[PDB]
């Protein structure tokens, strides 16, 4: 059940953005796989950072994370919001959200493909598939 | 007096109001506008005698030609309103050129340190 | 294990060497040391048990500074691999409550034989563990009982064994000394409704922690982390109702009648309020005369008022 | 003096270097010759360390790489005092004025001969 | 700094070391974050050391060997750029871009 | 701006090739910001519908760069490398339904009565506040100044090819709509001459002292490797001063103002976006609305933060 | 053509009307103080803020020239501009303010024997 | 028409699409196109130095553009003409940024481009400016500029003058230290952010960075000498 | 400069049929019914792809030569257009006398993905592969040294010379 709706909500910032939203378009379309974004961080499940993420932004950035319910991951979309990226060396950049949100899959290069976006979101339900958290309880 | 800088709320082409009597509206802009920087600063200066002879000239060819259309493709500017519209500020611009006097000789010497860039 | 000048650096990534262990970790007190530890460039494994739990302790640092280990009590072979390359190891460990596998025993006594087991196979210089406040081996809360043979037994084999005993803790999501008055639906407890004792600040915690578990020359120490000035009682509660809502209605019930709650607390999907918390509530601070503390290691923990004004505010009405 | 837009506590604590860039030796060519270099020096504790993961130099100066190119010492100079830090000039090295007859290749008695 | 080790791995298909300060050892390498990991993390460079070992040595009875390394399937020109090198002692037999070794006979 | 600066001029398959791409570019630009006006807005339909072929769009920039949207592909010497046969063939194909379906998108907006009190009369921009705000380009031209930068200053064979620019008369947002999907259907009028004109010659500068020689005999001869090792070390050579170059990108004027050391690397580069200065008249344009106006005259004035600074 | 604090930039030029134009933006800058105490939730009491306003401008009392203290004067009210609403953020507000010690542990105490 | 695409109709090319031949592109030219709009350019920056000696410095023509210097101080009187007179009805800004180039005592060049309309010719305006000393703005004349200044002001610290509402937009918002300045780098001072203990407030440190930006420290001998042109 | 009075004779009670009942409305609501009936567009991604381009970038594989000595040279090229400086290389002579890579660092948190490596590369060593296999949770399991590069050669050198036999007489 958790892993077959999974709505993220949009973070959105640059280019990334740009790809992300071309997962929305017809031809790797999310829908085909339940992604059904609002734009709150309270019906989120998943918060998609895609774009870079500036010293300015991060604050915010948190923030929006904490309002957010307790089973929650977190997408780094694009190489700029892992390990900085591309710019990495501005006094305005954050070095990769790591420093800001803890991060469940990453997804790498300038703006990666919508397959990869697909890719990544794929290969975090298969982390879901393994989360055993029922067990958990019963102390396995 | 002449209130005839803009009109409002007619459908001229782009944004701006078509005004009514646009002739005697400019050629009393062209009337004081010579009155104004031609009483006020030397006839030595280039500037008066740019401005000055590009006022007479549109003032002859405005009081010569009649419709609002002839008098465009001789004017070499725009629209007729519009050039009602760029025939007012020059008036205040000499009429402001009256204060910081630009005839005079040049206010400061930069120290040429300034002016070089590369060679 | 040998090091260079002291602890405390100007900048994150001037990394230490330093090899940490921190048992636990996932909970309450081991975010706040963990948090401090890998600020200065020092390698962590945190063991763990559930993996959606342990998330928000990667942020502390960055690369190599946190580490994520499948360990398990029960096996001995997790904790062997957890602690064979580490310099120092910490453990916090040890629920409030017992589990449905767990007894008291063997969380923090044969719990803690098997990793100082470990540690003496692995001659693991700095081994510190963590115990309760008035850890006696006398009965009447078994949590203070096990916690005392646990001592004992982290004392019968490994003479490095730099025991600390912190008081009743004091932070942002308190395990059952402030989010029992926060959320508070009712709290009820406290036959006797006064007659408790010394609280700490959680950041004064970890900082005693911090600074015991680099410095050199408190092998075999043990500690008690004592409240800074007040020892105060269940009156505190007045001061968490000096703020507005006053919803904290302390109903004073019997002993014995209290105890079904807490026999329905074994059968709940969560925990709630386990009989030895009940027995603790009879107790106080049997605080040891001889035992080193904040100002032994160079601190001066804050005070209760000034900061629980920060610590809960946004439970406010207007 | 106090600065104005420079953060740092750079002004009281770091020595830093005019200097203009030498004649490398080794390509001939000369167009360092033409400048004149600001530079911070790694006086330092934090000085370029070495990583222990991946093993880049990570450093800890803030300002480690680091070049003005200025046109004239005391146009540097007059910056470096400007902006207010210690500094300390470095005077170059030119090359002397030697006279090359390319007919060098003649001699009175004398032992020793060259190619 | 302690003792533990783990006898999975050599440094490759070559058993020591493959040059000049490339080392093998893993305590070294960080052995604190091996664990749990399957070895079989790819260990999969072959160290062309030996593969010029596995090269034969090619023969030109002139006096100048041209080397190119480029396929004769590709459309496009592929192998290293058009190095010229001697044959003539014996024993610098290396085209500094493949190491293919070329004797004189 | 860089080849301004060289004094070289890239030749005529270059030129080409960049003009059609520029086009392209315009379509996929207004297709995007249109879209996401309109999703903006509130209808769904057109968002995903311009997608569609956004992403055959992307598969055209995919069979030239390294990837779906960003590309390195223009040079400062011309461009990367020539295109593949079959893109060339299939761009046409592609051409033949483009028009077709900006029709359909354009059926379902531009007509109805939501889109005419959606947008009316809003956000009225004059010329004499537009040309002294700093605006540019679709605002610009929806204030009825027939002015843009390719047909008055003509860059790179917009000179060559038959391009009609429309006009707004109103300077309305329904204007910035309507010469937005105006513009549509004059680019593909590019892209079908630009099909036809294609000729055939060096496609990336003519010399090699100055963006890259050619891979195939840079391992057949010593110069080859000389000018591409320096060329990919030390940069290259640019001869000193300033210049100042603005072309028309489809938000409007972008300007680069570049003052060039004389060495390797530039001593100074400022973008100019209008993206950055249609939103510093933001607050001239707002006032006297309300919030549901607010949220579409972001999207007319072509605010993608990504060109702010 | 708006403003949002009233943020005017017009430097006088006697030094006596730009002390008296800096001490009534020390009056908002400390007025503002419990509102910034509101509005921010730090843990400090508004005497700290207090202590900290005249700590900061104390740094700049002996400055002399009257063209430095023009865009100090700028600095002051333009991060008064950006204090007297939310633009900052406490994360962002933070950076005024070192107040706790124990995030330190024992460190330099000034000596030269404890550098090394 | 009909016969475009899918759902076909059967009726589709790929064959004899072709001009084969060898390339003819017979140019050498760098730059002279501009050569006769030089030639006009020049006598127009003539006509702007002799309209208003006061004011103005020497201009500055080069290849299709043009900029004048213009003493720092007396900016305003310069900018009701030029953007505004008949024959200079340029009424469109395109950029006021600023250039440092820390050589000489004044220090920051700021650099004006404007854009005529009835005239389709852009022009460049000069002054120079110190951090120390102000000069004044041009939010009087018209209302595009007052975004810009503010974002010369956040990159440069170039202070301004008759100006409303001289805020931060390029940088943080307690971010001190001016970036475009080249005197502090591109990792900037404090830059770093992380949130564990003291909960949620990422607050700043001494950035150091995980790998240096390590430079570009190569010259080659010289690059050209300027085949130059003028009208005169 | 159109005038464009326009007062009367647009509709003679048509306007207001047109204006009454949404007829310019329901033409875009059988529009999109219109719409409805025809071919959807998605692509099942796990089992089906997307168009990739052969000149489409990758994960940075190490080509070798037939009978490969590990072609790359360390001829820093490849480090000095890297426009985020995620190149980091050192080499050194080995035993053999050729030149080779100590190591070599590829931080594929900062690879924009410009392939200026690719195209710089004299002995075309570094590519840019097609494949996008990723999504690692770790920064750990990204920071690729010199071993992934060369294992991500040697597990598929097949795609990559179908890329380089459609693009290496374009590059
Ligand atoms: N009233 C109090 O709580 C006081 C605390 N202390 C001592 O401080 C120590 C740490 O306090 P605190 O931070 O709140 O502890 P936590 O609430 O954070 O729990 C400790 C962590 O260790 C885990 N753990 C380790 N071993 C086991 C095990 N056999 N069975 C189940 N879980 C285990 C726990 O669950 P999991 O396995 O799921 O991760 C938990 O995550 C305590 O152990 C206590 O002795 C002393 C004074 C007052
Ligand atoms: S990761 Fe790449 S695509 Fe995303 S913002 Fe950074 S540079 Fe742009
Ligand atoms: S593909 Fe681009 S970013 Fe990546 S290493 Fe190569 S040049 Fe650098
Ligand atoms: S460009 Fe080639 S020779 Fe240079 S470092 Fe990269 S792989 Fe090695
Ligand atoms: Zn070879």
């Amino acid at each position: 059940a958790r892993q077959g709706s999974f709505w993220p909500v949009t973070f959105g910032l640059a280019c990334c953005a740009v790809e992300m939203m071309h997962v929305s378009a017809p031809r790797y379309d999310q829908d085909r796989l339940g992604i059904i974004f609002r734009a709150s961080p309270r019906q989120s499940d998943i918060m998609i950072v895609a774009g870079t993420l500036t010293n300015k932004m991060a604050p915010v950035l948190r923030q929006v994370y904490d309002q957010m319910p307790e089973p929650r991951w977190v997408i780094s979309m694009g190489s700029c919001a892992n390990g900085g990226g591309y710019y990495h060396f501005s006094y305005s950049v954050v070095r990769g959200c790591d420093r800001i949100v803890p991060v469940d899959v990453y997804v790498p290069g300038c703006p990666p493909t919508s397959e990869a976006l697909m890719y990544g979101v794929f290969q975090l339900q298969r982390k879901m598939r393994n989360t055993k958290i029922t067990r958990m309880w019963y102390r396995k | 007096v002449l209130v005839q800088m803009r009109e409002g709320t007619p459908i001229g082409l782009t944004g701006i109001y078509q005004h009514p009597n646009p002739r005697p509206a400019l050629i009393a802009l062209y009337e004081a506008t010579l009155k104004e920087l031609q009483d006020k600063h030397p006839k030595d200066s280039v500037y008066r005698q740019s401005i000055e002879n590009l006022t007479a000239h549109r003032k002859q060819i405005v009081e010569d030609n009649e419709v609002s259309e002839v008098i465009e493709n001789k004017i070499g500017a725009g629209l007729i309103e519009e050039v009602v519209i760029q025939a007012h500020e020059e008036l205040e611009l000499a009429k402001k050129m009256s204060e910081w006097k630009p005839w005079e000789e040049l206010e400061e010497k930069p120290l040429e340190d300034q002016w070089v860039y590369f060679n | 294990g040998k090091t260079l000048i002291a602890k405390g650096t100007g900048g994150r990534s001037s990394r230490t060497g330093y090899t940490a262990t921190v048992f636990g970790a996932n909970g309450f007190l081991g975010s706040y040391l963990t948090a401090k530890l890998a600020k200065h460039g020092t390698t962590v494994v945190v063991p763990y048990r559930e993996e959606m739990a342990k998330r928000h302790l990667k942020v502390t640092g960055d690369l190599g500074v946190v580490n994520f280990l499948e360990m398990d009590l029960r096996n001995l072979e997790s904790i062997d691999e957890a602690v064979r390359h580490s310099d120092i190891v910490v453990n916090l460990i040890g629920r409030e409550y017992e589990t449905k596998n767990f007894n008291y025993y063997d969380v923090h006594v044969e719990g803690a034989r098997r990793i100082a087991e470990a540690v003496k196979k692995h001659n693991i210089a700095r081994y510190i563990h963590v115990s309760a406040f008035n850890a006696e081996i006398d009965s009447p809360s078994e949590f203070n009982h096990t916690k005392g043979l646990g001592e004992q037994v982290t004392k019968d084999i490994v003479p490095w064994a730099t025991i600390v005993r912190p008081a009743p803790m004091f932070g942002r999501e308190d395990k059952w000394f402030l989010d029992r008055m926060a959320r508070s639906p009712c709290l009820v407890s406290a036959n006797k409704f006064q007659e408790t004792s010394n609280p700490v600040h959680v950041i004064d915690v970890a900082a005693a922690l911090e600074r015991i578990c680099f410095d050199d020359s408190t092998v075999a120490q043990t500690f008690e982390l004592y409240g800074p000035q007040k020892f105060t009682q269940k009156q505190i509660i007045d001061m968490v109702s000096e703020t507005l809502r006053k919803e904290v209605r302390h109903i004073e019930l019997p002993k014995a009648l209290y105890q079904a709650y807490t026999k329905a607390t074994q059968a709940i999907w969560w925990p709630t309020y386990s009989p030895d918390q009940v027995e603790r509530q009879f107790l106080s601070q049997k605080i040891d005369p001889s035992a080193k503390t904040f100002n032994d290691l160079d601190l001066t923990p804050m005070e209760l008022p000034d900061l629980m004004f920060k610590l809960i505010r946004p439970y406010r009405v207007n | 003096e106090i600065v104005s837009g420079a953060p740092a506590e750079l002004s009281r604590n770091r020595v830093v270097r005019i200097y203009q860039q030498a004649k490398p030796a080794t390509q001939s060519g000369e167009y360092g010759t033409f400048a004149w270099r600001l530079d911070w020096d790694i006086v330092d504790v934090a000085n370029r360390w070495e990583n222990d993961l991946i093993g880049w130099q990570s450093s800890g100066d803030y300002m480690q790489a680091t070049q003005m190119k200025f046109t004239s010492k005391e146009s540097a100079i007059k910056f470096a005092n400007k902006q207010g830090w210690d500094f300390y000039i470095q005077e170059p090295h030119h090359r002397k004025f030697r006279v090359k007859q390319y007919a060098n290749n003649f001699v009175h008695s004398y032992g020793k001969l060259k190619h | 700094i302690p003792e533990e080790y783990t006898k999975q791995a050599p440094n490759r298909d070559s058993t020591w070391a493959p040059a000049q300060a490339s080392k093998t050892e893993i305590y070294k390498n960080n052995m604190v974050r091996f664990e749990q990991k399957d070895l079989s993390k790819q260990p999969m460079p072959y160290a062309g050391i030996e593969l010029i070992a596995q090269q034969p040595v090619r023969f030109v009875h002139g006096n100048t060997a041209v080397c190119d390394g480029a396929n004769h399937n590709g459309p496009g020109a592929q192998g290293h750029p058009k190095i010229f090198i001697n044959v003539d002692a014996p024993g610098s037999h290396a085209c500094q871009y493949c190491g293919t070794r070329y004797e004189k006979e | 701006a860089v080849e301004k600066l060289l004094n070289v001029e890239v030749p005529l398959r270059g030129k080409y090739i960049r003009t059609m791409f520029g086009e392209i570019t315009r379509v996929l630009n207004h297709l995007m910001s249109v879209c996401s006006h309109a999703m903006d807005v509130g209808a769904l339909t057109p968002f995903l519908w311009g997608f569609e072929e956004r992403e055959k769009l992307m598969e055209f920039y995919e069979r030239v760069s390294g990837a779906r949207l960003h590309a390195a592909y223009v040079r400062p010497g011309g461009v990367s490398q020539d295109l593949p046969a079959g893109l060339l063939d299939d761009i046409y194909m592609w051409a033949t339904q483009f028009g077709d379906r900006l029709d359909e998108i354009e059926e379902l907006l531009t007509d109805n009565r939501i889109w005419k009190l959606r947008t009316v009369n809003i956000g009225t921009v004059t010329a004499q506040d537009a040309l002294n705000l700093g605006l540019s380009g679709p605002m610009l031209r929806g204030s009825g100044i027939p002015f843009d930068i390719r047909k008055n200053a003509p860059y790179d064979a917009y000179d060559k090819v038959d391009f009609d620019v429309p006009v707004g008369m109103n300077g309305d947002c329904y204007d910035r709509y309507l010469i937005r999907m105006a513009e549509f259907r004059q680019s593909l009028r590019i892209i079908e001459q630009c099909c036809n004109d294609m000729p055939a010659g060096a496609v990336k500068v003519e010399d090699f002292k100055i963006n890259s020689p050619p891979r195939n005999l840079m391992k057949e001869d010593m110069e080859a490797l000389i000018h591409h090792f320096l060329l990919y070390t030390k940069g290259y050579s640019v001869p000193p001063g300033e210049t100042y170059t603005a072309i028309e990108a489809p938000k409007g004027e972008m300007g680069v103002y570049v003052v060039s050391d004389g060495s390797e690397r530039p001593y100074k580069c400022k973008i100019r976006a209008p993206g950055f200065a249609h939103l510093g008249a933001f607050d001239h344009i707002a006032r006297g609305h309300f919030l549901p106006d607010a949220v579409a005259i972001i999207g007319t004035m072509d605010l993608v933060f990504g060109e702010v600074d | 053509i708006a403003t949002a604090f009233a943020e005017t930039v017009k430097f006088s030029g006697s030094k006596q009307e730009l002390q008296k134009r800096t001490l009534a933006l020390y009056r908002q800058f400390l007025r503002g103080a419990p509102t910034f105490a509101d509005l921010y939730e730090v843990q400090f009491s508004i005497p700290t803020i207090r202590t900290k306003i005249r700590q900061e401008f104390e740094r700049h009392r002996f400055v002399d020239d009257l063209s430095i203290q023009n865009v100090l004067y700028a600095k002051g009210h333009m991060e008064y501009q950006e204090c007297i609403n939310f633009w900052k953020q406490q994360a962002q507000f933070l950076k005024y303010f070192p107040e706790e010690d124990d995030i330190q542990g024992r460190h330099q105490p000034s000596n030269f024997v404890d550098k090394f | 028409q009909a016969a475009p695409s899918w759902e076909n109709i059967k009726d589709i090319r790929l064959d004899p699409k072709v001009h084969v031949d060898e390339v003819y592109e017979p140019i050498v030219n760098p730059a002279d196109r501009y050569l006769q709009h030089v030639s006009d350019l020049h006598q127009y920056a003539k006509y702007i130095m002799a309209a208003l000696p006061k004011y103005i410095q020497g201009f500055s023509v080069w290849k299709d553009e043009l900029t004048l210097h213009v003493a720092p101080s007396a900016v305003i009187p310069v900018t009701t003409f030029l953007r505004d007179n008949t024959s200079t009805q340029y009424k469109s800004i395109i950029d006021i940024t600023a250039v440092d180039y820390p050589s000489r005592e004044n220090r920051f060049e700021v650099v004006y481009n404007f854009l005529s309309v009835r005239h389709n010719s852009r022009i460049r305006l000069k002054t120079y400016a110190t951090e120390v000393t102000p000069v004044p703005s041009i939010t009087c004349l018209y209302e595009g500029a007052n975004w810009f200044e503010r974002e010369a002001y956040d990159m440069y610290g170039v202070f301004f003058e008759g100006h409303p509402d001289l805020r931060r937009i390029m940088t943080d918002y307690g971010f001190e230290g001016h970036p475009l300045r080249k005197d502090f780098p591109l990792t900037g001072y404090t830059e770093v952010r992380w949130d564990e203990e003291k909960r949620r407030v990422v607050y700043e440190p001494l950035e150091l960075t995980q790998a240096f930006r390590n430079f570009s420290a190569g010259s080659t001998a010289w690059e050209p000498v300027g085949p130059g042109r003028d009208d005169r | 400069r159109p005038a464009t009075w326009e007062e009367s004779e647009e509709g003679a009670l048509s306007k207001a049929t047109k204006y009454f009942l949404l007829a310019e409305m329901f033409r875009g609501l059988y529009v999109v019914l219109e719409q409805f009936f025809r071919a959807p567009y998605t692509i099942y991604y796990p089992f089906e792809k997307g168009p990739v381009s052969p000149r489409f970038r990758g994960e940075h594989a190490l080509r070798r030569y037939p009978s490969g000595e590990e072609r790359c040279i360390a001829c820093k090229l490849c480090e000095a257009i890297c426009p985020a400086l995620a190149i980091t290389i050192d080499a050194e002579e080995r035993i053999d006398g050729s030149r080779r890579t100590t190591k070599y660092d590829i931080d594929m948190t900062k690879c924009i993905y410009c392939g200026y490596c690719q195209e710089s590369c004299p002995v075309d060593a570094i590519v840019e592969t097609p494949n996008v296999e990723y999504a690692t949770e770790t920064r750990e399991e990204l920071l690729y040294n010199k071993e992934k590069l060369l294992a991500n050669g040697d597990k598929w050198e097949l795609e990559l010379q179908y890329a380089l036999d459609a693009d290496a007489p374009y590059r």
